[PDB]
C-alpha cells in the first residue's frame, strides 16, 4: 500500500494545488477518511495542516483547504506566499502501517537572475597540513539549474569536486551554490591557473573566475 | 510533551537505542497513538512503528519489522526504539509524535524536535576553520573542514550579521568527515570598515571556533 | 495526524 504525490513553481499570490493518490481506498468502515497533509519548512519539524481530508488543524490559516475521495486527494493553497515554501506530505492513518507520500516541494517562481561568481584559493593555513581546497561560489541565482566546471591549467577536472546548494531564499527566491575542488598539496603545487567556469541561463556566455597560484 | 534522546553516533552493524520522554500526560492514555518517524538528510518521511496504550498493540513498518523493537516504560513515562544491524541508510533525524485518535479529543498533534543519529565508524572531531579571503560586491567566508558528525552552526559577528549570509549544506567526504562553507557578500566598500568573524559551533565535540576573515 | 483509523 502506497501513496503517490517533486517540485511546484508558483507565482506569489496565485493558487497552488498538490495531489495525492492512494493505492487503496482510505475510507474506514466507521465512515471517516484518514488522509492528512503536512508542511515541512526547511530546518523544521513537519506541521499538520489538514486532517481527515478537509479539516484544518488548530491555528492553521484558512488559505489551506483539502478535498478528496477514496483514492484521490488534493491540498489547495489559495494564495501562496514565502512562508508556504517547503515540502508538503500526505499521510494515511487508515491502517497500519502508517505511510507517507513522497513529498511535493513548493518553490516560488521568479524571473531569471544570473549568479555572481567568486573563486577562493586555498589558505596558507590549510596548505601547511598537506591539502588544498579551492572553492567556487555562485551567489543568488535563478533557476536552480547551474553547471560548474573546474579547470586546472585549462584541463577539465572530474571526480575531484563536491557541491551543495542552499534552500530557496526567502526574500529574493534565489539559490546559491558552493563547489569545492580538493587536491593534495603536491598536486596543487604542480599547476598554475585554477578556474571555475559557470554556465547558467541568466548569462549570455559561460563566466570564468580564475587565479594564478602564487 | 515530547523530547527525543539518542546516542549521537552508532557504529555500523551495532544497535541504535532512542528514548522519547513524554510530558503533560501519561503515555498509557487511550486518547493518543504514539509513533517513531525518521527522515534521512534531504529525503522524505518514513514511519517506523507505533504503539497504542501498551506493549500488546505495537506495529511496525514492514521495511523495518524484524530489525526494530519499540517498548514503553510507564514508570518513566517514556517510550523507546531499538534498531539493530544499522547501516548508513539508518542515518536520519528521528522524531517521536503524538496523534489524537479522534478529533473529539483535540485538533492538533505534537511532533518532537527530532534527534539526529549518524551511523559511521568515524571518530567525533571538531572542524578546522579556514578563511575564504576576498582578494560592486565582494565575497568572503569560512571553510569548515573535516568535522564529524553533523551538525555545525555558523554565525557571523556573533549573530549581528545575518543579511547576505549563506551557510551551505555540508558534504560528506570519502574520508567519512564533513566539510561546509559559509559566505557573506558585502559591498566592496565595506571591506576594512569593520571586522568579519565567523563563529563556528560544533556541539558534538562541544567546540566553538572563531575565525577573523580578511584580505 | 488527527484521527487514527488503525485503532478502530
Amino acid at each position: 500500500i502506497v501513496m503517490t504525490q517533486l517540485s511546484l513553481s508558483v507565482t506569489p499570490g496565485e493558487p497552488a494545488s498538490i495531489s495525492c493518490r492512494s493505492s487503496q481506498s482510505l475510507l474506514h468502515s466507521n465512515g471517516h477518511t484518514y488522509l492528512h497533509w503536512y508542511l515541512q519548512k526547511p530546518g523544521h519539524s513537519p506541521q499538520l495542516l489538514i486532517y481527515e481530508v478537509s479539516n484544518r488543524a488548530s491555528g492553521v490559516p484558512d488559505r489551506f483547504s483539502g478535498s478528496g475521495s477514496g483514492t484521490d486527494f488534493t491540498l489547495k493553497i489559495s494564495r501562496v506566499e514565502a512562508e508556504d515554501v517547503g515540502v508538503y506530505y500526505c499521510e494515511q492513518t487508515l491502517q497500519t502501517p502508517l505511510t507517507f507520500g513522497g513529498g511535493t516541494r513548493v518553490q516560488i517562481k521568479r524571473t531569471v537572475a544570473a549568479p555572481s561568481v567568486f573563486i577562493f584559493p586555498p589558505s596558507e593555513d590549510q596548505v601547511k597540513s598537506g591539502t588544498v581546497s579551492v572553492v567556487c561560489l555562485l551567489n543568488n541565482f535563478y533557476p536552480r539549474e547551474a553547471s560548474v566546471k573546474w579547470k586546472v591549467d585549462g584541463v577539465l577536472k572530474t571526480g575531484n569536486s563536491q557541491e551543495s546548494v542552499t534552500e530557496q531564499d526567502s526574500k529574493d527566491n534565489t539559490y546559491s551554490l558552493s563547489s569545492t575542488l580538493t587536491l593534495s598539496n603536491t598536486d596543487y603545487q604542480s599547476h598554475n591557473v585554477y578556474a571555475c567556469e559557470v554556465t547558467h541561463q541568466g548569462l549570455s556566455s559561460p563566466v570564468t573566475k580564475s587565479f594564478n597560484r602564487g | 510533551q515530547l523530547q527525543e534522546s539518542g546516542p549521537g553516533v552508532v557504529k555500523p552493524s551495532e544497535t541504535l537505542s532512542l528514548t522519547c520522554a513524554v510530558s503533560g500526560g501519561t503515555i498509557s492514555s487511550g486518547s493518543y497513538y504514539w509513533s517513531w518517524i525518521r527522515q534521512p538528510p534531504g529525503k522524505g518521511l518514513e514511519w517506523i512503528g507505533g504503539i497504542y496504550i501498551n506493549n500488546k498493540s505495537i506495529n511496525y513498518n514492514p521495511s523495518l519489522r524484524g530489525r526494530v523493537t519499540i517498548s514503553i516504560d510507564t514508570s518513566k513515562n517514556q517510550f523507546s526504539l531499538k534498531l539493530s544491524a544499522v547501516t548508513a541508510a539508518d542515518t536520519a533525524v528521528y522524531y517521536c509524535r503524538r496523534d489524537p485518535i479522534s478529533s473529539t479529543i483535540e485538533e492538533f498533534d505534537y511532533w518532537g524536535q527530532g534527534v539526529l543519529v549518524t551511523v559511521s565508524s568515524a571518530s567525533t572531531k571538531g572542524p578546522s576553520v579556514f578563511p575564504l579571503a576576498p582578494s560592486s560586491t565582494a565575497a568572503l567566508g569560512c571553510l569548515v573542514k573535516d568535522y564529524f558528525p553533523e551538525p555545525v552552526t555558523v554565525s557571523w559577528n556573533s549573530g549581528s550579521l545575518t543579511s547576505g549570509v549563506h551557510t551551505f549544506p555540508a558534504v560528506l567526504q570519502s574520508s567519512g568527515l564533513y566539510s561546509l562553507s559559509s559566505v557573506v557578500t558585502v559591498p566592496s566598500s565595506s571591506l576594512g570598515t569593520q571586522t568579519y568573524v565567523c563563529n563556528v559551533n560544533h556541539k558534538p565535540s562541544n567546540t566553538k571556533v572563531d575565525k577573523r576573515v580578511e584580505i | 495526524a488527527v484521527g487514527i483509523g488503525a485503532v478502530f
